[PDB]
């Protein structure tokens, strides 16, 4: 078998995912009215609300060599030159030292021209260009996302667009949200499209939009806004979830959720609002269920549910719980006071309620710890290797950054096994001493599309840049993730491929079968006679503590 | 889901004589809010849209408004064609519902 | 200018399973939905459900164990089925586009169950 490549792009920080952070576990505990039960919790529906926007722009530069910036193109240049016949105006209008002023393409003449697709792009990103005083004439289709607010909607290339998408004027949508003046806007009823790269002309209309932002020219079909879904949605199913009463207010802790939620002590009325039909309907329905698969057999529902409003903005619903040692003291103790109704008899008994409250602490405490140790660890990892941990967060192949203090994110584009090839050398002939750290890859996107140039990263994945050298060393010996198997490059030269089955594998924590000898180090003679660097394999991380050190040296002599 | 409410099921009125429908909506709603008319043979037709835009190539005659939650369709003169059924309808939270309906009738 | 047309059987036994298809021009279908409405005779509307640009669908709670709608970008057509008819699914149906929010509507087609 041989797993998909993956050629991941750079994320331009249209999602932004902050993590969790460490807590104040208390030291001995302290809450008072412990109890376990069942709980669902349900989060705001952001609904999300995506489509796919074209953007249009222009380039103009100076010969001499100076003065490069950006500029948007107007709307009768989209409808009638590139929508009716795919071409560009030549000329092109821009500010400089707060002065107007023009250009042209090689200040040849006012003419127009046709535009071609981008020579690499990826196929769910088709863009198109003029030319691979100069000017040039870019279009491209991007991806768009906009939130519950519908107030702005930010595009792929991480620039914000302060103005609600469903703003129009077919269907009086003059009401929507909008920062930009009427002058910076334009729809078009009847509009018809025409893919650049045939141009086989749309074949039914579709109303379109037009706005004009200070840097480039933003166009996207107007869609009737779809009716409003249910306001909040289920965020997880917690299986178990402590309740404790402190400081007049309560606190929800789990073992799953790794965070603690906290209430105002009353129940928020869920039957003021008509969505209960949405919230307690699917909110009871988990109850039962969860109830009837672990609790039906040892512990006993005490009461209705409840609901709660959360800090942060979360609705949690609970089903407090008993076990059924605990019950019996209460009926037993009930029986004495007599001389079945559990509701508005926990906590009455202080003496039945003082060892659970500290039972029921060391449980609470213990998952606070816990977490705050697994917290800690994934917090370190993910600045290490933010896409294999942003990956496994979300369950498929995902590209990630830092962008200081807050991980972007974005999507990757997978590419098949037979769609790439790789090179027999890494050796760069341009300048001897220096070579590549990875073997170079050729591939395209689809079958018979055009191929691309590239260099091959960790875990199949594939990179659009060939940057990774390195000074080059004797002895040189690496195996790098190529597909299913592996790919063995020595002396910096393609050796041979060998399936993942050839190696020796210790899925188990701990292996103490490794058929291992003392390894006799042998280093080729010119290290000695040339002094040349002999090869080490990948950089511990000593070594490049201790790497990075050398070069102050070298600075210092400098 | 969100009721909608119709009032008056009927209406009695005479030629050119100046009549006023209201529908209520069990919760908030917003400008969402059309108003359609039903001819006899069974063909539908959209009066105003979004609370009070008059649509396309409708006749003058017809308008709307919206008070508090309620909302209201009215007719500055009734012609003999007007006296057919007419309709209130929200789009605002899934799913759309309809209202319970009204004839107009000569009085 | 936009317009919508319906074509069914007219009278179908119950039990059985209905198939509707309502024909359109004037707007693409892969960018704007059609939703689908009912009247029996002498009731108001009733809404049955409503087909996006995308293949999502929303059903009415009280048909979606039956209600069930499809289509073809290429033709322009959207489909319309329902399983388990009873008596009482005897009505006018019509398909109503989202050019608008409910600014165009069809002729419609009347309906009838019975064996
Ligand atoms: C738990 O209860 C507290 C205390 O009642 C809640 O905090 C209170 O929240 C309200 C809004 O819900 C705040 O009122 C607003 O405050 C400012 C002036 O302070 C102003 O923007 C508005 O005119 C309005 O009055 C109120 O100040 C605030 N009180 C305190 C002491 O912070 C809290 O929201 C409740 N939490 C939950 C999760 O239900
Ligand atoms: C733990 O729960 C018990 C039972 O609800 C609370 O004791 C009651 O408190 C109310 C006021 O909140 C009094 O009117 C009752 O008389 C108390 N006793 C009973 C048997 O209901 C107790 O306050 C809670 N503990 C904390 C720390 O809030
Ligand atoms: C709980 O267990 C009892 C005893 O076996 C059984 O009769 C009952 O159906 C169970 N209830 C649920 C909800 O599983
Ligand atoms: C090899 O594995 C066997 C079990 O298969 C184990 O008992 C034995 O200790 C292992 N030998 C070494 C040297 O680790």
């Amino acid at each position: 078998t041989d797993a998909n490549f993956y050629v991941c792009p750079p994320p331009t920080g249209a999602t932004v995912v902050q993590f969790e952070q460490p807590r104040r576990c208390p030291t001995r505990p302290e809450g008072q009215n412990y109890t376990e039960g069942i709980a669902v919790v349900f989060k705001e529906n952001i609904a999300p609300y995506k489509f796919k926007a074209t953007m249009y722009y222009k380039d103009v530069t100076v010969s001499q060599v100076i003065f490069e910036d950006r500029a948007p193109v107007p709307f009768e240049e989209v409808i009638d030159k590139i929508n009716a016949k795919g071409v560009c105006r030549s000329t092109a209008k821009y500010v400089r030292n707060n002065l107007e002023t023009t250009a042209f393409h090689r200040d040849d003449h006012e003419t127009d021209m046709e535009l071609k697709p981008a020579n690499a792009a990826t196929r769910t990103s088709r863009g198109w260009h003029t030319t691979d005083t100069t000017v040039n004439c870019i279009v491209e289709e991007v991806d768009a996302r906009s939130v519950y607010p519908y107030d702005e909607f930010v595009l792929a290339t991480g620039d914000f667009v302060y103005m609600s998408p469903f703003y129009g004027y077919r269907e009086g949508s003059h009401t929507e949200h909008t920062s930009y003046a009427a002058d910076r806007f334009k729809q078009v009823d009847g509009f018809y499209a025409r893919d650049l790269t045939t141009k086989a002309r749309a074949t039914a209309p579709t109303t379109r939009n037009l706005l004009t932002t200070p840097k480039f020219t933003v166009a996207w079909d107007w869609v009737p806004k779809r009716p409003s879904v249910c306001t909040m949605t289920k965020w997880q199913e917690v299986d178990e979830m402590l309740r404790s009463e402190y400081g007049g207010s309560f606190r929800f802790s789990s073992d799953a959720i790794s965070t603690t939620f906290t209430t105002n002590l009353t129940e928020y009325p869920l039957s003021r609002v008509d969505l209960g039909d949405c919230i307690g309907k699917d909110a009871r329905d988990a109850m039962d269920r969860i109830f009837a698969r672990r609790y039906n057999a040892t512990h006993i529902k005490v009461g209705q549910p409840q609901y709660y409003l959360a800090n942060g903005g979360f609705l949690i619903a609970y089903q407090p719980l008993l076990s059924n040692t605990l019950a019996e003291l209460y009926v037993r103790e009930h029986l004495r006071e007599q001389s079945i109704e559990f509701a508005r008899l926990q906590f009455t008994y202080n003496h039945i309620q003082r060892p659970v409250n500290d039972m029921l602490g060391r449980v609470a405490i213990a998952w606070c710890e816990e977490q705050n140790h697994e917290l800690t660890l994934w917090n370190e990892a993910r600045k290490l290797n933010p896409n294999a941990i942003a990956s496994v967060t979300v369950g498929r192949r995902v590209s990630a950054r830092m962008l200081g203090d807050v991980m972007a994110v974005s999507t990757c584009v997978p590419v098949a096994a037979d769609n790439v090839i790789v090179q027999n050398s890494m050796r760069i002939s341009s300048r001897p001493g220096a070579c590549y750290s990875r073997p170079l890859v050729s591939f395209r996107y689809e079958d018979q599309g055009p191929l691309v140039e590239g260099q091959l990263g960790e875990n199949n994945e594939l990179r659009l840049t060939r940057d990774a050298i390195e000074p080059c060393t004797v002895g040189h010996r690496r195996y790098f993730t190529f597909g299913g198997g592996y790919v063995y490059f020595e002396e910096y030269a393609y050796s041979h491929q060998l399936s993942r089955a050839d190696i020796t594998t210790v899925s188990t924590f701990i292996d103490l079968n490794i058929t291992m000898l003392e390894d006799h180090e042998f280093v080729p003679l010119e290290v000695y006679t040339r002094h040349e660097i002999k090869d080490s394999g990948l950089l511990d991380y000593t070594e490049v503590q201790r790497r990075n050190q050398l070069h102050d040296l070298r600075f210092a002599d400098i | 889901d969100i009721q909608m409410t119709q009032s008056p099921s009927s209406l009695s009125a005479s030629l050119g004589e100046r009549v006023s429908l209201t529908c209520r909506a069990s919760q908030d709603i917003g400008s969402s809010l059309n108003w359609l008319q039903q001819k006899p043979d069974g063909t539908i037709k959209r009066l105003i849209y979004a609370t009070s835009s008059l649509d396309s190539g409708v006749p003058k005659r017809f308008s709307g408004s919206r008070s508090g939650s309620d909302y209201s369709l009215t007719i500055s003169s009734l012609e003999s064609e007007d006296f057919v059924d007419y309709y209130c309808l929200q789009y605002a939270s899934s799913p759309p519902t309809f209202g319970g309906g009204t004839k107009l009738e000569i009085k | 200018q936009v317009q919508l047309k319906e074509s069914g059987p007219g009278l179908v036994a119950p039990s059985q399973s209905l198939s509707i298809t309502c024909t359109v021009s004037g707007f693409s279908l892969t960018t704007y939905g059609v939703t689908w409405v009912r009247q029996p005779p002498g009731k108001g509307l009733e809404w049955l459900g409503v087909i996006w640009g995308d293949g999502s669908t929303n059903y009415h709670s009280d048909l979606i164990s039956r209600l069930s709608i499809t289509k073809d970008n290429s033709k322009s057509q959207v489909f319309l089925k329902l399983s388990s008819l009873q008596a009482d699914d005897t009505a006018t149906y019509y398909c109503v586009s989202y050019y608008g929010y409910f600014d165009h509507w069809g002729q419609g087609t009347t309906l009838t169950v019975s064996s």
